[PDB]
Order: structure tokens, then sequence, then C-alpha cells
């Protein structure tokens, strides 16, 4: 199960990796 | 950005407000193109990962690789996958080359230039300027002939094509006499639809498909530097609506022909398609049908020819409604088939009866048994077969998703055109926020 | 090399997890695209630089 | 006490991807386990 | 009347110097990426092919860029000769003209153990040239001393040209340094400012291109082991199979399938 | 003003002084409709049995040999045609071309014209008066629906036979054999056009009375409420707000619509969209990309299959299957 | 398969293609971070 | 054969012109029409009241 | 059979005719608003 256990640790950052952006430019008033 | 207040569009139509705003606009587009070389890169990388040896190319759900195959990247003769490496070259080259186009979408549309009219009057344009279209028009025009060109270029220079029908079976082949006489050309263009026809889904020979496209990159080209030294005439000034909604509706309908072309072009074309990774076609998989029980039936002992149906037709052969021996069946609306495992069975006349029942050879028995199992028949969620079978197999062809896909898609982008359009007539005329309360003119109008 | 190639993919794919969500971040901020501008240019220059380094290598490697 | 306020689009975000996990998870159960033919 | 003018009709002579001298003269990165003022204030814009690009900050004043510039120019004169000279003799031989040292890095060797060369006077008949090595090495080291000493003495003796016909040694001076004019303008194309001060462009722009030709025409040779006509018709002939990661493999690569 | 023949010919076809607006779409959708009209009325009246499957097995579907208003339809082209082109005059004979079903081409051939020119003639008469251009829009859900039975099903299954008949009782045989087939109620677009359909249903019923119920008093109880409304009227002739009021009670405050801009809209793109999936499903449909196909998808634990209600349309799915083109198939495999 | 030096790798690769359609999700978050405006 | 037919049915012709005689239809008619139409076009141009000159036609 | 071939080609080519040169006679320009 290591394959699926490292798709979804790679599914985690991309997933993650666009709202991250978006949060930060909030959170350091960016211009979003 | 901006925003309703100062727009007058809706988030949900917040796409509009790009449409003044050049520099922007650019930044909108580079950003979709890297998406697009994204999703090639992408996919292309996942069915090289996914891809096992064991089956052929249309039993695994790969659409990606056909493509590259059909151009004549790790394939042997006979339709058989000996190396993947050019598969994964091709998906790493748009992978890296989408994340430089990304970045160019990034800049232009975040922090680049709002409007180019101002700091780059080579790129900046404004709708209304009929002659700066036409440039960007006859620009654009000369990279597609380009493009056309390094098919030929591959076709008879670099490898070659992988050609379906080439003697001593199918292999990846060089082009030297590509078929570029006008007759043969404008035969195919204006030819009918209709079965039989085709029009240009018919085209059945490597020699016309890089012959067209000799045709296509040289009229591109002639068209792109007519098109740059040139503004639209009178005749051409009275007719269109010239404004930037406009010029994205005349695209859509377009596109919209163009992808209704490609649904049928999976669909029936066995030569830019072969069947040997995209899989059989509906009539091929029909006609492989009455060749398999053709074949095993007379190792049973029967004379096909003279075998009688219930209703009274031929049971294995019969004739088309233009004296052709074809199978008989409900097959006999596929007559009009040809495939490379068939056409060596079949004379000026139609099948030869002599060649079907002595000299049919083992390969073409395996190919039509092959194509009869993998029909194009599946269900939504990939289940092998007619609607009425268990959930056994796990197939659905790629013709099935690649005509029903870019059939929708042709659909929706033909809703394009009609909105697209529509708009494009009103905003220009000036009602498309709604009828003057004091103007309105049926008002002005003789009652019926 | 195959130890040494997979350290250079590695590399190259959490640089670019670093431009993916780093270039937007110091775009959309509006002074970082004047004062941030130089070590962009470095993430640039440096994906770049593996990018070559994973083509060569990986002539070596398969 | 503590002075702050969830933002609403947060919310959605979360909820919204709770969602998705959630329509994932029985799209994967559909081809696993009960109901899958297998 | 003008000895200048327009290669497309009338009026179609536009000499843009803006694009190239000036404060609005193109520079190596776009507008977006480098800001006009942080370009080193030494590159002003006077010289032909500012492009505002020194990092390393090597030319710190106007005297070590005039240095440079001097030597730019001539690395770049040397570079577009031996560019066109290292490839078009090989280009020759591989398409069937007799040709003894065809690949620029082969044909010392051929002179070597008394063999000549021949040359070949392209258009028309070629020729057995009987120059052994002890006399090449000897003539071309005595015409180059001699010419190159002439031009760092900057004076000359009195000879023909003709463009000024017959001149004495009182036209090597007020020559400049890097652009002499004159004698060496038979065909005084110089004699349009305008015109001239564009074609300075050209000339180290092809120079700089022919520059990092001949690097690659050099570094190649190592890697690849063929004069540049062969890698480049290799290249065209078939491209994925033959370039430089290719090469590199040096070893037939098992299929993945 | 206009003394040329051509810009008087141009002013009256673009006229909107005309009873019925022509328009440039309608120098194509007039005669294609008038050709489509008459050739239809001519055959489901007397047109000889024609023989659909190919199988020289003739179908009577003319009134004139047997058949009522019901029953009536015009038979499909023959499966030996296929999808090649059959006008008059690539046949023999006119009972060659009757025989062969002749008119069932010329009527859906003329028919998808005259539908795609009566979409640009909406938009066309938009413009002319000054209108937003989108009712053809609208139009072009039920001209797809129209367009996926008689033309793109054909063209996927190879034969203008396993088109649409033009007829009620050869409706039913479409979608029953289209049923056993492709199990298009397990189609998740049959799905959405049932939604649209029942929810347009539901949202024709839901407005018509929700106005009806609003109607401002005008009249007494001895007149029509409609008496109550004149054509031409600048105000309005029911209250949006009361009726506001009474849906927002009926479920909540926030399901109900304040804006009739909205609300319209959402009339309208609730059906269209709902028609556009279901004739996007039967396209789909024509390349064989059938339905859920849920059969034996629940085994126990030692592998015995246990039945679900697909497993049941599966039966009776397998019963229209073997009785459909009983003499047609000499072969196991219904691939056509 | 991929080539044997990018195995490691490969569960990478298995989610790359559904990154596309996040970009759609993207801007719809985008949108609401700034309240629609 | 018993019957004569045209017998052009999926041949693949240009325009569906099985005989010379079709040309002359399909051409002298656009031929006439796009006669009338030569003939008309500045008086149609003339009801804009503009000059189809290079800013001519719907624009926004 | 082509006697009747020739005049559907005829008729057919009037229509498409009148359909072509009637949008390229200024069609845009026969709105009712200014
Ligand atoms: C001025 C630049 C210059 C450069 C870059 C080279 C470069 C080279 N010379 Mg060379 N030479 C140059 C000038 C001259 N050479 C020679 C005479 C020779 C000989 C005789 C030979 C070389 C050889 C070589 C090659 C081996 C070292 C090499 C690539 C040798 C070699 O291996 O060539 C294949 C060799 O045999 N050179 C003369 C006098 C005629 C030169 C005069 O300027
Ligand atoms: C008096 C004899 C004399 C001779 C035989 C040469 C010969 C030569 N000089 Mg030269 N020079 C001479 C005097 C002088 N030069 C220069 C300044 C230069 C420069 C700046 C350059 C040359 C160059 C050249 C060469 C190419 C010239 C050319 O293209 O000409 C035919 C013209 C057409 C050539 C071998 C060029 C060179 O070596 O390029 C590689 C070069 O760049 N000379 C000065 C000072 C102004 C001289 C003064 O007497
Ligand atoms: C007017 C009303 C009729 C509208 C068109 C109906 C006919 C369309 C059709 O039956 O077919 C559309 C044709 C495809 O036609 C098919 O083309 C095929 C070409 O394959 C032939 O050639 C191939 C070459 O490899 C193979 O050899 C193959 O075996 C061989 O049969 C066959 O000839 C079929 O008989 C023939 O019906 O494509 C095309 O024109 C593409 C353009 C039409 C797109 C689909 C229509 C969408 C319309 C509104 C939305
Ligand atoms: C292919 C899809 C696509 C693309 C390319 C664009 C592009 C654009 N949109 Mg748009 N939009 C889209 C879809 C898209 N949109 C959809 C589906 C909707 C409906 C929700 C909208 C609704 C919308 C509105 C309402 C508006 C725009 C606007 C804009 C423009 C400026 C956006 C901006 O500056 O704000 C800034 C955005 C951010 C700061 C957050 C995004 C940060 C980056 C770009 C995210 C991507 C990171 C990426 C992975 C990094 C890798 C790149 C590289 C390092 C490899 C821009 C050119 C605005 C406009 O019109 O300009 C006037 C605006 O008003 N769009
Ligand atoms: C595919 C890209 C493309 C696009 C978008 C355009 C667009 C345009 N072209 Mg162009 N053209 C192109 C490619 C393209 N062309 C190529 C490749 C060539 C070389 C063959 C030409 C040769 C060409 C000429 C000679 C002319 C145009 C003209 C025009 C303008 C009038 C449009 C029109 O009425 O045509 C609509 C199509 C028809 C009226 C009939 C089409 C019949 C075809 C030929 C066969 C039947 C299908 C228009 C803006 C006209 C113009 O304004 O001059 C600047 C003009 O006279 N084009
Ligand atoms: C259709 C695509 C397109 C178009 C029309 C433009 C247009 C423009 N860009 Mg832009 N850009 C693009 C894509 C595009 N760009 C991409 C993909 C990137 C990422 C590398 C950039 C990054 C970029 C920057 C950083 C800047 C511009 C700038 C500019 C403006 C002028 C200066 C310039 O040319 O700079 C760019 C010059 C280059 C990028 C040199 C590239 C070398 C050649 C042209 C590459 C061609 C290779 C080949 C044809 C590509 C094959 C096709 C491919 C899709 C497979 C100009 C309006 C400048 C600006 O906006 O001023 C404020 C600026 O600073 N661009
Ligand atoms: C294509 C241009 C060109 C041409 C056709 C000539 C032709 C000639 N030159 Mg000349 N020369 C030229 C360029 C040219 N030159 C340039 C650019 C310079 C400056 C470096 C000179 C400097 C020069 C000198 C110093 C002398 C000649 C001399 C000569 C004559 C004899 C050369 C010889 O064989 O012995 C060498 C000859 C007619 C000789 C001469 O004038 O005869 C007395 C001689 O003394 N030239
Ligand atoms: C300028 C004036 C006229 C230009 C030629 C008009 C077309 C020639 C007559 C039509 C004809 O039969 O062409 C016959 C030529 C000759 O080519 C033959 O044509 C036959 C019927 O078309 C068959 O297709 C044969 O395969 C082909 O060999 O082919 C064409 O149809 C090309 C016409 C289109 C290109 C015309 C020039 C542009
Ligand atoms: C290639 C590759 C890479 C790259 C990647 C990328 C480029 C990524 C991006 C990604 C992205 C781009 C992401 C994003 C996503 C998005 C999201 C996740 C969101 C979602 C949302 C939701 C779910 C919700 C919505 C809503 C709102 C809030 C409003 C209202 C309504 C609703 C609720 C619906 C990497 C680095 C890995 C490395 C390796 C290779
Ligand atoms: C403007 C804007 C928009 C959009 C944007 C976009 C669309 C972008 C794109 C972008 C992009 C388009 C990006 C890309 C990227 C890519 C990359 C970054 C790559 C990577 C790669 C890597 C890292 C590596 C890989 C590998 C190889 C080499 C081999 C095999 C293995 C592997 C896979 C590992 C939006 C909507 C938000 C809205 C707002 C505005
Ligand atoms: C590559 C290739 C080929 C082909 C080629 C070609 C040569 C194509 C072309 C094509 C062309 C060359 C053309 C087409 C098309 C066009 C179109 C389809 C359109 C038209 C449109 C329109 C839109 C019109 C309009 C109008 C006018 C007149 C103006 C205004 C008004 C109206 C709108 C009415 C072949 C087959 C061999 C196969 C293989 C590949
Ligand atoms: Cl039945
Ligand atoms: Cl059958």
């Amino acid at each position: 199960n290591l394959e699926i256990v490292l798709q979804l640790t790679a599914l985690l950052f991309i997933v993650a990796a666009g709202p991250l952006v978006i949060v930060l430019l909030s959170s350091r008033g960016g211009n979003l | 950005g901006r925003d309703q207040e100062s727009t007058g569009f809706a988030w949900w139509a917040g796409n509009a407000r790009l449409i003044n705003l050049s520099g922007k606009l650019l930044g909108a587009h580079v950003a979709h193109a890297g998406l697009i070389v994204f999703w090639a890169g992408a996919m292309n990388l996942f069915e090289v990962a996914h891809f096992v040896p064991e089956k052929p190319m249309y039993e695994q759900g790969l659409i990606l690789l056909p493509h590259l195959a059909t151009l004549g990247y790790g394939v042997g003769p006979g339709g058989e996958v000996i190396d993947t490496y050019p598969y994964f070259v091709s998906g790493v080259l748009h992978l890296i080359s989408s994340a430089v186009l990304g970045f160019g979408g990034v800049y232009h549309s975040l922090v680049g230039p709002e409007t180019l009219e101002e700091s780059f009057p080579f790129f900046g344009y404004v709708w209304k300027d009929k002659n700066k279209m036409t440039t960007i028009l006859g620009i654009h025009l000369i990279v597609l002939g380009l493009g056309a060109w390094l098919l030929v270029w591959k076709a008879m220079y670099f490898g070659g094509i992988y050609d379906t029908w080439a003697p001593g079976g199918g292999d990846v082949r060089i082009i030297t006499n590509p078929t570029v006489s006008p007759g043969v050309i404008f035969g195919y263009l204006f030819r009918s639809p209709f079965g039989g026809d085709g029009w240009i889904v018919s085209v059945d020979n490597m020699e016309d498909v890089i012959g067209g496209h000799i045709w296509i990159g040289t009229l591109c080209i002639f068209g792109g530097i007519w098109h740059i030294l040139t503004k639209p005439w009178a005749w051409a000034r009275r007719a269109f609506v010239w404004s930037g909604e406009a010029y994205l509706s005349y695209s859509l309908g377009a596109i919209s022909i163009m992808g209704f072309t490609a649904c049928c072009m999976a669909w029936f074309n066995t030569t830019a398609y072969p069947s040997e990774f995209y899989g059989p076609t509906g009539p091929e998989a029909s006609q492989s049908q009455t060749f398999t029980f053709l074949v095993r039936d007379q190792r049973l002992g029967a004379n096909v020819a003279s075998a009688q149906g219930p209703t009274g037709l031929g049971k294995y052969l019969m004739r088309s409604p233009t004296g052709e021996i074809i199978f008989g069946g409900e097959t006999m609306r596929f007559w009009d088939f040809r495939g490379p495992w068939l056409e060596p069975l079949r004379g000026p006349n139609g099948l030869d009866l002599n060649k079907l029942k002595n000299d049919i050879q083992p390969w073409q028995e395996r190919r039509a048994a092959e194509y009869m199992t993998h029909a194009p028949l599946g269900s939504l969620n990939s289940v092998g077969g007619v609607a009425t079978e268990i959930n056994a197999v796990n197939y659905v062809s790629p013709r099935s998703w690649l005509a029903t896909s870019h059939f929708c898609l042709g659909f929706f982008f033909f809703v394009g055109h009609l909105w697209h359009a529509g708009r494009a007539r009103a905003a220009a005329a000036g009602f498309e926020k709604g009828i003057d309360r004091d103007n309105e003119p049926v008002l002005s109008m003789r009652p019926l | 090399m195959l130890l040494i190639f997979q350290l250079a993919l590695f590399a190259f794919i959490v640089v670019s997890f670093l431009l993916v969500v780093g270039v937007p971040v110091v775009l959309a901020t509006p002074e970082g695209w004047a004062e941030n501008k130089g070590t962009v240019f470095s993430g640039i220059g440096i994906w770049f630089l593996l990018v070559f380094l994973v083509g060569i290598l990986n002539s070596f490697v398969v | 006490g503590t002075t702050g306020r969830i933002p609403l689009w947060l919310v959605g975000t979360v909820a919204g991807v709770a969602v998705i996990a959630l329509v994932g998870i029985f799209f994967y159960g559909s081809y696993v386990g009960l109901g899958s033919s297998l | 009347v003008s000895r200048s003018g327009g290669w497309l009709g009338s009026d179609s002579q536009n000499i843009n110097l803006d694009k190239w001298y000036g404060p609005d003269r193109v520079l190596y990165l776009p507008g977006g990426l480098l800001a006009r003022d942080e370009i080193n204030p030494v590159l002003n814009g006077t010289l032909p092919g500012d492009y505002g690009y020194d990092p390393l900050g090597l030319a710190k004043d106007a005297e070590t860029l005039a240095k440079y510039r001097a030597n730019e120019l001539l690395h770049a004169r040397w570079a577009m000769l031996a560019a066109a000279g290292a490839i078009i003799p090989e280009g020759l031989a591989a398409n069937g003209a007799d040709v003894k040292g065809a690949t620029w890095f082969e044909t010392g060797a051929a002179m070597l153990n008394g063999g000549t060369l021949n040359w070949f006077a392209v258009p028309f008949v070629n020729f057995n040239n009987p120059l052994p090595l002890f006399a090449v090495v000897a003539i071309n080291v005595a015409l180059m001393a001699a010419a190159e000493n002439y031009r760092r003495t900057e004076d000359g003796p009195a000879g023909y040209a003709p463009g000024v016909g017959k001149f004495d040694e009182s036209v090597y001076s007020n020559m400049d340094n890097l652009y002499p004019g004159g004698p060496f303008d038979p065909l005084g194309l110089a004699d349009d400012p305008e015109v001239l001060a564009e074609l300075k462009v050209k000339e180290i722009k092809n120079g700089r291109l022919a520059m990092v030709s001949f690097l690659g025409f050099a570094v190649q040779a190592a890697v690849t082991g063929e004069g540049p006509y062969a890698n480049w018709s290799k290249h065209v002939a078939d491209p994925f199979g033959y370039n430089l990661l290719t090469i590199l493999s040096s070893e037939d690569r098992a299929a993945v399938l | 003003e206009s003394t040329s023949l051509w810009a008087r010919f141009c002013e009256w076809v673009t006229s909107t002084e005309n009873r019925l607006y022509i328009g440039w779409f309608g120098v194509l959708m007039i005669p294609t409709l008038l050709t489509a009209t008459s050739v239809f009325i001519i055959a489901f009246i007397a047109a000889p049995p024609v023989d659909i499957d190919g199988i020289r097995e003739p179908v009577s579907g003319s009134l004139l040999y047997g058949n009522n208003i019901i029953t009536g339809a015009i038979i499909p082209t023959s499966n030996a045609i296929g999808l090649h082109f059959y006008p008059i005059w690539e046949a023999a004979s006119l009972d060659e071309w009757l025989y062969n079903g002749g008119p069932y081409q010329l009527i859906v051939c003329h028919f998808f014209l005259g539908v795609c020119s009566y979409m640009g003639r909406e938009w066309e008469l938009s413009f002319r008066l000054g209108m937003r251009p989108w009712i053809a829009v609208a139009y072009s859900a039920p001209v797809a629906a129209a367009t996926a039975v008689f033309i793109i099903y054909p063209l996927g299954q190879g034969s203008f036979s396993d088109g649409m008949p033009l007829g009620i009782s050869g409706t039913f045989n479409f979608m029953i054999v289209f049923q056993a087939e492709h199990n298009i109620l397990m189609h998740p677009f049959h799905m959405l056009g049932v939604a649209g359909v029942f929810g347009g249903s539901l949202f024709s019923a839901m407005h018509g009375s929700l106005v009806t119920s609003s109607l401002i008093r005008e009249t007494t109880e001895n007149e029509s409420a409609n008496e109550g409304y004149k054509f031409g009227q600048e105000e309005e002739t029911y209250n949006i707000v009361a009726a506001h009021g009474y849906f927002g009670r009926l479920i909540f405050q926030y399901a109900s619509f304040n804006n009739s801009r909205s609300l319209h809209f959402f009339l309208a793109a609730w059906p269209v969209v709902g028609i556009w999936f279901t004739a996007l499903g039967i396209s789909t449909m024509a390349f064989n990309l059938n339905g859920f196909n849920f059969n034996q998808s629940v085994v126990d634990s030692q592998g015995r299959v246990i039945n679900t209600w697909a497993d049941i349309i599966n039966r009776a799915n397998l019963g229209m299957e073997v009785m459909h083109e009983r003499n047609a198939h000499n072969f196991p495999l219904d691939l056509a | 398969k991929l080539p044997e030096a990018y195995a490691p790798f490969d569960p990478i690769v298995d989610v790359l293609p559904v990154i596309p359609v996040l970009f759609l999700l993207l801007a719809l978050v985008w949108q609401a971070s700034v309240s629609f405006r | 054969l018993v019957d004569d037919r045209l017998a052009g049915e999926g041949t693949g012709k240009i325009l569906g012109i099985n005989d010379p005689s079709l040309f002359w239809a399909i051409t002298i008619v656009f031929t006439i029409v796009w006669g009338v139409f030569y003939v008309s076009t500045r008086e149609i141009d003339a009801a804009s009241d503009r000059e189809n000159d290079d800013d001519f036609g719907l624009t926004l | 059979m082509l006697t009747l071939k020739i005049f559907v080609y005829t008729v057919v080519t009037f229509f498409v005719s009148l359909f072509i040169f009637g949008f390229l006679s200024n069609d845009p320009g026969r709105n009712p608003g200014q």
C-alpha cells in the first residue's frame, strides 16, 4: 500500500498548493 | 483585477472584463496554452506509466499514445509497440514546456502591461483595426502552415509515418510520392458526406494524407502572406461584425465543425487512426464478426456462398445494392468499410469467393477475431460489451471515447457560436442590454 | 549515477514546487516584483539548470 | 476572549473539499469491496 | 543624388538608429525584467550593439570599455572569417569536391609530411597549391606580423586600393583604430553617416554570432569528433536520433516497453 | 427609395412588416420545410410498404395501407442503403425509391436544414426588432434532440434505418430498442433529461400558479381575470412581492427568487440545459457509449451473484434484445 | 511503464493529470476570497 | 442489366456532378444571383449614409 | 431522373445563392438601433 500512500501524499500537496497561494496573499494583504 | 462596480460584468462573466485589456488578455491566452501543453505532457506520462506490453494500446484506455504511434514512434511492424521511450520524452518535453508557457501566462496576466497599444505598438491592437487584425490572422496562419509542413517533413525525411496499408504488413514507412494532384485533393474536399463518400473522412492513403497537408501547408503560408499584405475588402467590411467578441464567435463556429469532423474521423477512418492502436471501428467490428463465422463454419464444412439465411438473403455472402459481393447479415450496411486485413481478399468485383475459401491467411483470421471481441461497445463505467452483458470485461474503445467526447465538445462549441455571435451583433448594434423604454422599435411599426 | 540522477530529479521537483507557489505570491505582492524579483530569477535559473542537468544525466542512466 | 471570525470563503472551501472527498470515497468504494463485481 | 538607398522601392530606406543607439536602445533583457536604470552607467548607448549587458562589471570606465571594444571587434571579425572558412571547405568535400583536409581541425595535419592543400576558387577552377608547409608558415607569419604591426603602429606603406586609387602614408593618419575606412572601404559603403551607424550594429551582431558559433565548432569537435558540417548534416538527417544526448548515451539504449 | 431589383428584394426579405417574417434564413427554411411537409403528408397517407431492415420484408406505415393515426409512420430508409445518399434521382424508378424508404431521407435531410434555418430565423427577427439574441440558443436544445435522433444516431450506428420513424408507434419502437441496446434509462444524461422535463414541468406549474395567485384585482367575478390585463400595459398585472412572500413562507425565505429577471433565466436555463444533455446522451450512445451496466455487481462471499434491481432491468432488456429485428441477425453479437 | 530510473517518481505522475481541473476550482476559490467582487 | 439508373451513388464525385450539365445549372444560377447583387452593392451601402471606406461595418 | 437532378440543382443553388448574397448585402446594417 506504499504506492497509494505516496499517491495521496503527492495529491495532498497539489490540492493544497493552490489554496496555499490564496491564503498567503489574503493574509499578507496581496493583490488577489 | 476589476469588479462589477466598474465593469458591469459579474464574477461569472469575469473574463469578459479582458476584452479591451490586450496585455492581460494575452496572459490569459498564454496561460490556457500552458494548460493544454501541461495536460498533453501529464496525460502522456500517465499513459506511459500505466502501459503494460501484454495488451494492445486500445485495451488500456490510451488516447495519446496512439497519436504518437501513428507518427511512427516506438512501433514495429504489425502495430506492435517495441519501445515506449519516445512516448516518454514527448510527455516530458510538453510538461517542461508548459512551465515556461505557464510563467508567461502568469507574468503577462498579473504584472505585465494591461494594454500593449502604448508600449508595444507591434503587439498592440484594437479589435476595430481590420488591417491589424488581418496581420495577426496572417501571422498565426503562417505558423499553422509551418506546423503542417512538420507533418510532411516527418513523413518524408524524419523516419516516416506509420502506414497501415503498407505492403508486407503495417509498418512505419517513408512517404516518397505524396499525392498533390488537384483532382484528388478537390475530390476529397467537395465529396458528399454521406455513405460511400464520407467527405474527407474517407482518405485511405498516407500518400493522400500527407499530400493534403502539403496543400494545407502551402495554402496557409500563401494565405498568411496574403492576409498580411492586404486589408479586408469593401464586400467583407459590410458582411462581418468587426468586434472582439465577433471574432471569437467566428472561431467558435469554425472549431465546432472541426470538433464534429474529428468525431467522425475517429469513428470511421482507419488510415489516420490505425486499428492497431485505436482498435476496430464500428463498421470494422461488425465486418469482422461475419468474417470470423465464415471462417469457422467453413472448417465445419459448409458452402458459404450458397448458404441462405432465414430471410432468403445470403447468410455469409450477398450483393450490395450496387452489385459488389459483400458480407451478409446486418453488416450489409457496412459494406463500404475497407481495412488492411480485408482488402487482400477483395478483388475488383468485391470479396473474391475463391480467395475466401482458399487463401485466408492466419494473420487475417487473428485480426478479425481480435476486432470482433473489442468492438466499440461499452458502458459508462467501462463494462465491455452490449448493454445486456455481465460485469466481466473492463473495456471501452478509444474510438468511443474520442468520438463521444469530441461530439459533445463540438456541439457545445456550436452553442458558443450561437451565443457569442448573437451577442456580438446585438452589442455592436447597441441593444445587448435591453430595449430602450422611450425608443422601442416595435412601437414604431405598423400593426400586423 | 542512479542515486545522483534521482537526487537531481528530486531537487528539480522541490524547486518546481517552490516556484509553483513562490512565483504567484511575489507577483501578486506589489513590492514582490520590485524587490523579490532578484530571488525569483535565481529560482528560475536554478530550475533551468536542473532541467539540463537531469536531461544529460538521463543519457547515462537510461 | 479570542476575537476573530472564520472567513466565510474559507468555510466554503474546507466544506467544499470535504464534500468532494466524500464523493471521491463513494466512487472509490464503487470499484472495491461490495458492489464492485469483483 | 545619394550613394545609399532603400531595397524595396522608393522611400524604402528606413534606418532607425533609436533601437540600437540612445536611451531606448534594446537590451539583453526585456522591459519587464530589467529596468533601464539597472544598466551599468558606462554603457550609455553610444557604441554599436550596446545591449546594456555587462554582468561582473568588467567595464568600469570609458577607457576600459574602449580597450575591450578594440578586442571585441577584432575577435569578432576573425571569428566571422573563421566561422565561414571553417565550414565552407568541408561542405564542398561532403558534396563531392576534391578538398584535402576538409574539417577545419584537421587541415594542419594535411600539410605535414610534405603534403599540400588544394585551394578552391569555388565558382571556377580549383588549384593544386604548391606552397609547402615550411613556406606557408614563413609567408603567413611574415604577412600577418607585418599587417598587425601596421595596425598596431597605425601607420603603413604607400600603396594602391581601388576605392582611393593610389595613396601615400598620409592616408593612414586620421584613421580610426577600429574603423579605418579609406582603402579598407573600396566600395564606399561608409559614406552615409546613418547607414554607417546601422551597419556597425550588423557587424558586431554578425560578429558576436560567429564567435559563439566557432566556440560551438570547437566544443563540438572535442565531443563528436567530426567537422561542423557533418554534425549539421546528420542533425538535419535524423534530429532526434543524432544530437548531444544521443552521443552522450554512447550505448544501445535498451527498449523500455 | 431603393430602385435596384436586389435592393428592393433584400428590403422585402428582411421586412418586418410581413405577416410572417421571412429573412435570409427563411429563404432556406421555407423551401426546405415545405418540401418535407409535402412529402410527409403524401407519404403518411399513401406510401407503399418499406423494406426497413433490408431483409426484403416491407413494413406498412401508410393510412391507405391499413394503419391508423397511431400506428401510421414514415418508415426509415432500408438497411441495405445504410448511410448512402439516396435521392429520388439515384433510383431507377419512383417505385423503387418508395420501396427502399426514399421518402424518409428526403424528409429528414430537408427537415434538418429547416430546423437549423428556423433557429437562425429566430435570431434574425430578434436582430431586426432590436431585442436580445438568445431565444435561438434556447431553441438549440430541441434542435439538438431532433438532430440526434434523425442524423447523429443513424450516423454512429451506420444506417438511416436506425433513425426514429416519423410516427407515433414508430417512436415507441425507437425507444424500446434503444433501451435494449444502450440502457438509456441508466445513462446519466437521460437522467438529466428527465430532470429537465420534470423540473421544467414543475417550474412551469409553479411559476404559472404563483403569478395567477398574485393577480391584482382589476375585474369583477362575472368576468375572466384575463380581462384585467390590457395588451400594452405599462404597469405590472400581478404583485411579485406578494408571490415571493407566499413561496418564501412555503419553503423558506431564501429558496425563492425575489428577482423576476433571475427567475425567468432559471425558467429558461433549467429545461434547456437538461435537454442539451439528453440530446448529448443519445449522441454519445450513437457511438455505443452505453449507460451504466451494474449487472452482477453484487456478489456474496463465496462468489454467488446477488441480483439487484439493475439485474431485473437487464432481464427486461434481454427480452427486447432477442425480439427486435427477429430475422435480421445471422450472428450472435449485435455489433451493428 | 516509465524507465527504471524514474520508477520512484511514479506516484507523482499518477496524480499529475488531474491538476488542470484544479485550476477551474482555483479560480472559484480565488473569487470567493475577494467576495466575488 | 434490367433497368437504367444514374449509378452515381457512393462514387465520390465533386459536388455530385455526374454529368457536366449540373455544372452549368449551378454556375449559371450563381452568376445570375451574383450579377443582380453586384450591380446593387453601391445602392445598398448608400443607405448606411457612410462610405464603404476602411472604417465601414458594424464595429463595437 | 437527370432532368429531375438538374432541376433540383438549379433550385437548390438558387435559394443558397440568395442566402449567401443576402447576408453579403450589408446585413449587419439592417437593425433598428443607432
Ligand atoms: C484558463 C482559465 C483562466 C485564465 C487563464 C484566466 C485569466 C485571467 N482572469 Mg479569469 N476566470 C476564470 C478563468 C481564467 N481566468 C474562470 C473559470 C472564472 C469564473 C470563476 C474567472 C473569473 C474572473 C474574474 C471575475 C476576473 C478574472 C480576471 C482574470 C485576469 C486577471 C486575474 C488577476 O489578475 O487576478 C489575480 C489572481 C490571483 C492573484 C490568484 C492567482 C495566482 C496564480 C495565477 C495562480 C496560479 C499559480 C500557478 C500554479 C503558478 C505556476 C506558474 C509558473 C510559476 C509555473 C486574467 C488574465 C480578472 C480580470 O478580468 O481582469 C480585469 C477578473 O476580474 N477572471
Ligand atoms: C503568444 C505569446 C506571447 C506574446 C504575443 C508575447 C508578447 C510580449 N511579451 Mg511575452 N512571454 C511569453 C509569451 C508571449 N509574449 C511567454 C511564454 C513568456 C515566458 C517565457 C513570456 C515572458 C515575457 C517577459 C518576461 C516579458 C514579455 C514581454 C512581452 C512584450 C514585448 C517584449 C517581448 O517580446 O518580450 C519577450 C521576449 C522573449 C520571451 C524572447 C523569446 C525568444 C523567442 C521569441 C521565443 C520563440 C520560440 C518559439 C517560437 C516558441 C515555439 C512555440 C511554443 C508554444 C512551443 C510583448 C507584448 C516583456 C514585457 O511585457 O514588457 C513589459 C517582458 O518583460 N514576455
Ligand atoms: C507538474 C508537477 C508540479 C506542479 C504542480 C501544480 C502546478 C500544482 C497546482 C495545483 C492547483 C492549481 C491547486 C488548486 C486547487 C484548488 C482547490 C483545491 C480549491 C477548491 C475549492 C472548492 C472545493 C470550493 C469551491 C467553492 C467556494 C469556496 C465558493 C462557493 C462555492 C464552492 C463551495 C464550491 C509539482 C510542483 C507537484 C512537481 C512535480 C510536477
Ligand atoms: C492567470 C490566472 C489564472 C490561471 C493561471 C494558470 C492557468 C497558470 C498555469 C500554470 C502552469 C501551466 C504551470 C505549469 C507548471 C509545470 C511544471 C512546474 C513542470 C514540472 C515538472 C517536473 C517538476 C518534473 C517532472 C518529471 C520528469 C522530468 C520526468 C518524469 C518524472 C517527473 C514527472 C517527476 C487563474 C485561473 C488562477 C485566475 C486568476 C489569473
Ligand atoms: C490536409 C488534408 C486534406 C484536406 C486539405 C484541404 C485543402 C482542406 C481545405 C479546406 C478549405 C480550403 C476550405 C474549407 C472550408 C471553408 C469553410 C467551411 C467556410 C466558409 C464560411 C463562411 C462563414 C461563409 C460565410 C458567409 C460569407 C459569404 C461572408 C458573410 C456572410 C456569410 C456568413 C453567409 C485531405 C482532405 C486531402 C485529407 C488529408 C489531410
Ligand atoms: Cl423490432
Ligand atoms: Cl448479423
